[PDB]
RNA sequence: AUAACUGGCUUGUGGCAGUCAAGCGUUCAUAGCGACAUUGCUUUUUGAUUCUUCGAUGUCGGCUCUUCCUAUCAUACCGAAGCAGAAUUCGGUAAGCGUUGGAUUGUUCACCCACUAAUAGGGAACGUGAGCUGGGUUUAGACCGUCGUGAGACAGGUUAGUUUUACCCUACUGAUGAAUGUUAUCGCAAUAGUAAUUGAACUUAGUACGAGAGGAACCGUUCAUUCAGAUAAUUGGUUUUUGCGGCUGUCUGAUCAGGCAACGCCGCGAAGCUACCAUCUGCUGGAUUAUGGCUGAACGCCUCUAAGUCAGAAUCCAUGCUAGAACG
RNA sequence: UAACGAGAUUCCCACUGUCCCUAUCUACUAUCUAGCGAAACCACAGCCAAGGGAACGGGCUUGGCAGAAUCAGCGGGGAAAG
RNA sequence: AAUGAACUAGCCCUGAAAAUGGAUGGCGCUCA
RNA sequence: AAUAGGGUGAAGCCAGAGGAAACUCUGGUGGAGGCUCGUAGCGGUUCUGACGUGCAAAUCGAUCGUCGAAUUUGGGUAUAGG
């Protein structure tokens, strides 16, 4: 018989299965599609989530009842140091799909990405790429063809470049390598600006701009084993329920004698692959601006960091990106950073912000001062002053 | 007229709140709320601003035994404004007012919530703090 | 943005922190924390509460 | 060998659809209806039967949850009108997406109140009891009425009446993993899945249309409903942080400092978790259906159709999103 | 018919996580280990769709398909067991 | 330089709506 | 043989007040009752809680009825299968 009253289903089927994600680090499923007459550019940038704080901005939305009126916003700061710039790679259509042809690197590659190849660096001779490296010493000859070679052949040029993680403060020693797709210009101009940036430092302000719309790629916090009624957003059985009541009642009627993959199960929750679109660029930090948090209406000489430091993450010192609202990952996780899929001309993706004021206020409870001074200003001198 | 921003919902169906009016009514009982869609098992629920169809369970008789519109203009519910601030009056209460949004007595007694002045100016009319 | 006062404690209140309350006979409260909050709807004199602007400005401290 | 469910045949009865056209419809059979007759379809009614099960297939309803059908209530686009407008009615493609909160009743059913875009109808062993519940039915107690000389009877009423087991197989949900020279990093993408939804206000506009009364829409703007995926700034909830403070009784002679009250009690309480109780985010190309067209014969005329061809729906395939074949 | 009632019933006040709509916390389990170590049940067994068939198949016919060994859960099926 | 009416009966189209996805046995087949 | 601690406050008795009388009123005292709140005890309402191959062929937790008598209970003794 058909159910007594409608109701829509609970949860999605497009985020099946629910399992753990296959690594850590997020791919980029898909980069923007290349557009032959723009400058030559990276897509993406990848960074270490640190934590959030919130802002205070002017609306600029004409109609509305906020218009020209102070909001205040969550926001989440992306620590961001540059970027190395190590190979490159070259990737031809197929009947079967883009397939790579050759992979070329740098001459020098630094300890922190040549630790990405070791599962135990310290019991290790150190060998990776010491063989390569000859590759260059004598004439680099047998590297010039590699890349004439990608410029003769490959329709998608894809750069491998790594984070300088020990400018953050994890006590992570290895690097996150990841493929960047070049976007803009020819394919010998792709591979000519890759070879020019072999070994040297990119930037986040050179791919991503303020008031820029963008996405995020990066796992989600991970809950263990979880039932139906968290997992799947499922009603609760009544009280009086014998054995038990976080659970669905019925997982299917007689026929088909199976279980559907269309019923709520009890398994593993959180720690998924997710690929959020749209969040806007509220500021691009620099970090020998050591005014970071200060804004044009609040001159304090101040940081983006929160008092006593980012809760279980420490303080960012380099540059970052402060994205409005939330983004999937949690404090450390390395979050990569992609440009928009689509051209965007709605007022939210083309106004442009102004901030009046950022929180530094601590986030290890209900800290009530913005800086140290302030503090100090307020309760006078203490004991341990004398 | 208008649109008002999402609002932490503060009387469901049951919810009895006070008449803030000096039509005669003391009490006012949540029977339903206008522009509440379908959901199994979801009750309807009110913020400050929003029609409700009451009843008046305490008050003058001619008042009671009757479905009427009425209006929620403070809760005691906090809600979070689009400048982040947390509010919350000391009572829920409501008037009562015509299906067009005009009241039937003339006096408010206490303060009015912003959102429900600004979307009802007969009631803002009436009104003496607005919060 | 204008900084408020906590009309319990004191402490500063910075944009989004605290709560509003505003009692029957109109006037307005702000509280920059739950424990400021709950402290004056347990109907505490903040005069004798020894963290408070108010008691360290009546016993002349500072 | 034989009744009381499901299932099977049947389809009278129930339900749905056609054909004809006497009449209704100010004139006019067919805009919309449609008598007397007559052809079917369905298996969501109830029977008829007795094929299966009596070394037992758990026998109402509700709750929960998934999926399917279309005979479409709403939402998309359209054709018709006894379509001026507004509203409404008839019809097509359409099941992509939704279809609610309550009073009485054990109820399915019924019936009101109310919200809503709408409150369509059905299937899945009359889905669903090792998922629950147990109000009803249908053991034993007891009461009443009518019947019976009586023991007792009663699709008459009433009250009280134990709801057992999974650790196996498969399925499902998640989780490892041998073998592929070893080991490590970066990738591709077959196939499978897939997601958004509906409304209001402003503007158009007191405009088109209309004698008046009344009274739209496209482009656009701001919000919101239902849903989905995250997140923990903030606000709220939570406390074995037994972190700080307070309180009673008793014990360590007192003080200090502590023990116990089968976490003794109270206020606050970070961190972590978490809430439409909080915040953020939810993409754009191609091909079509209905339908309207172009050119154009058949058939010297005509005709959207026969050849060819244009536009065109909440449809479809992609883009995008999730998994990644553990023998790609 | 006062009083009485673990009797049946209706409404009101108070009260509340019964509910809207769920969240969080503790102990003991479950879990993993050392030792110890049962039972029910068992024709043979164990992936689906349709067909025909004792008219609802795990096996039969036609298709879909199909890769060792497995762990925690689970209550669709085994017209599961008793 | 052929055309007009009425009609007959072949194949084809309409009449022709159900619930897990699915059955001319399957693949597929169109001067078959 | 056994049965905490409270509440209520029956007759009888003392004192005072009113009244022409008949009688009546007030304060104490007293300690009645198959009376009452509530332990031990005896019982067994509800969760239709746990358990339901149990700790157990009837148990366990909370909740609950009664608790000075038609009360509870040991031992002895009698009644024996239509
Ligand atoms: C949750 N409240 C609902 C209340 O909204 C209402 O529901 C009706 C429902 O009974 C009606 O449905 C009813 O009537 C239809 C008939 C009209 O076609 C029958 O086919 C159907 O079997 C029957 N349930 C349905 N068509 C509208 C709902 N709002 O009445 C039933 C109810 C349970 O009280
Ligand atoms: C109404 N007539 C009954 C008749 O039915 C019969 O009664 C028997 C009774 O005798 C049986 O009992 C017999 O057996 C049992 C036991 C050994 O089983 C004995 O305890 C008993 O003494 C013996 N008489 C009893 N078990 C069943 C009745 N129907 O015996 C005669 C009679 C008592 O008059």
């Amino acid at each position: 018989s058909h159910r007594k009253y409608e109701a829509p289903r609970h949860g999605s089927l497009g985020f099946l299965p629910r399992k753990r994600a296959a690594k850590q680090r997020g791919r980029v499923k898909s980069f923007p599609k290349d557009v032959k007459s723009k400058p030559v550019a990276l897509t993406a940038f990848l960074g270490y989530k640190a934590g959030m704080t919130t802002i205070v901005r002017d609306l600029d939305r004409p109609g509305s009842k906020m218009h020209k009126r102070e909001v205040v916003e969550a926001a989440t700061v992306v620590d961001t140091p540059p970027m190395v710039v190590v190979g490159v790679v070259g990737y031809v259509e197929t009947p079967r799909g883009l397939r790579s042809l050759t992979t070329v690197w740098a001459e020098h590659l630094s300890e922190e990405v040549r630790r990405r190849f070791y599962k135990n660096w310290y019991k290790s001779k150190k060998k990776a790429f010491t063989k390569y490296s000859g590759k260059y010493a004598t004439d680099a000859k047998q590297v010039e063809t590699e890349l004439a070679r990608i410029k003769k052949y490959a329709s998608v040029v894809r750069v491998l470049a790594h984070t300088q993680i020990k400018k953050t403060p994890l006590s992570q020693k290895k690097a996150h390598l990841a493929e960047i797709q070049i976007n803009g210009g020819s394919v010998s101009d792709k591979v000519d600006w890759a070879k020019e940036h072999f070994e040297k430092e990119v930037s986040v302000d050179s791919v991503f701009e303020q008031d820029e719309m963008i996405d995020v790629i990066a796992v989600t916090k991970g809950h263990g084993f979880e039932g139906v009624t968290h997992r799947w957003g499922t009603k609760k059985l009544p009280r009086k329920t014998h054995r038990g009541l976080r659970k669905v009642a019925c997982i299917g009627a007689w026929h088909p004698a199976n279980v559907n993959w269309t019923v709520a199960r009890a398994g593993q929750n959180g720690y998924h692959h997710r690929t959020s679109i749209n969040h806007k660029v509220y500021r691009v930090g620099k970090g020998t601006d050591e005014a970071n948090g200060a804004t044009e209406f609040d001159r304090t000489k101040k940081t983006i960091n929160p008092m006593g430091g980012f809760v279980r993450y420490g303080n960012v010192n380099n540059d970052f990106v402060l994205l409005k609202g939330s983004i999937p990952g949690v404090k450390k996780r390395v979050v990569t950073l992609r440009k928009s899929l689509y051209v965007d001309t709605s007022r939210r993706a083309v106004e442009k912000v102004n901030l009046k004021w950022i929180d530094t206020a601590s986030r290890f409870g209900k800290g009530r001062f913005q800086t140290p001074a302030e503090k100090h200003a307020f309760m006078g001198t203490l004991k341990k002053d004398l | 007229s208008g649109n008002k921003f999402r609002m932490s919902l503060a009387l469901p169906v049951g919810a009895v709140m006070n008449c803030a009016d000096n039509s005669g009514a003391r009490n006012l009982y949540v029977l339903a709320v206008k522009g509440t869609g379908a959901r199994l098992n979801r009750l309807p629920a009110a913020a400050a601003g929003d029609m409700v169809m009451a009843t008046v369970k305490k008050g003058k008789p001619e008042l009671r035994k009757k479905v009427m519109p009425a209006i929620v203009i403070r809760q005691s519910k906090p809600w979070r404004r689009r400048d982040g601030v947390y509010l919350y009056f000391e009572d829920n209460a409501g008037v009562i007012v015509n299906p067009k949004g005009e009241m039937k007595g003339s006096a408010i007694t206490g303060p009015v919530a912003k959102e429900c002045a600004d979307l009802w100016p007969r009631i803002a009319s009436n009104s003496g703090v607005v919060v | 943005m204008k900084i408020e006062v906590d009309s319990f404690s004191g402490s500063k209140i910075y944009p989004g922190r605290g709560t509003l309350f505003v009692r029957g006979d109109s006037k307005i409260f702000r509280f920059q924390s739950s424990k400021s909050a709950s402290l004056f709807q347990q109907r505490k004199n903040p005069r004798r509460i020894s963290w408070t602007v108010l008691y360290r400005r009546h016993h002349k401290k500072g």
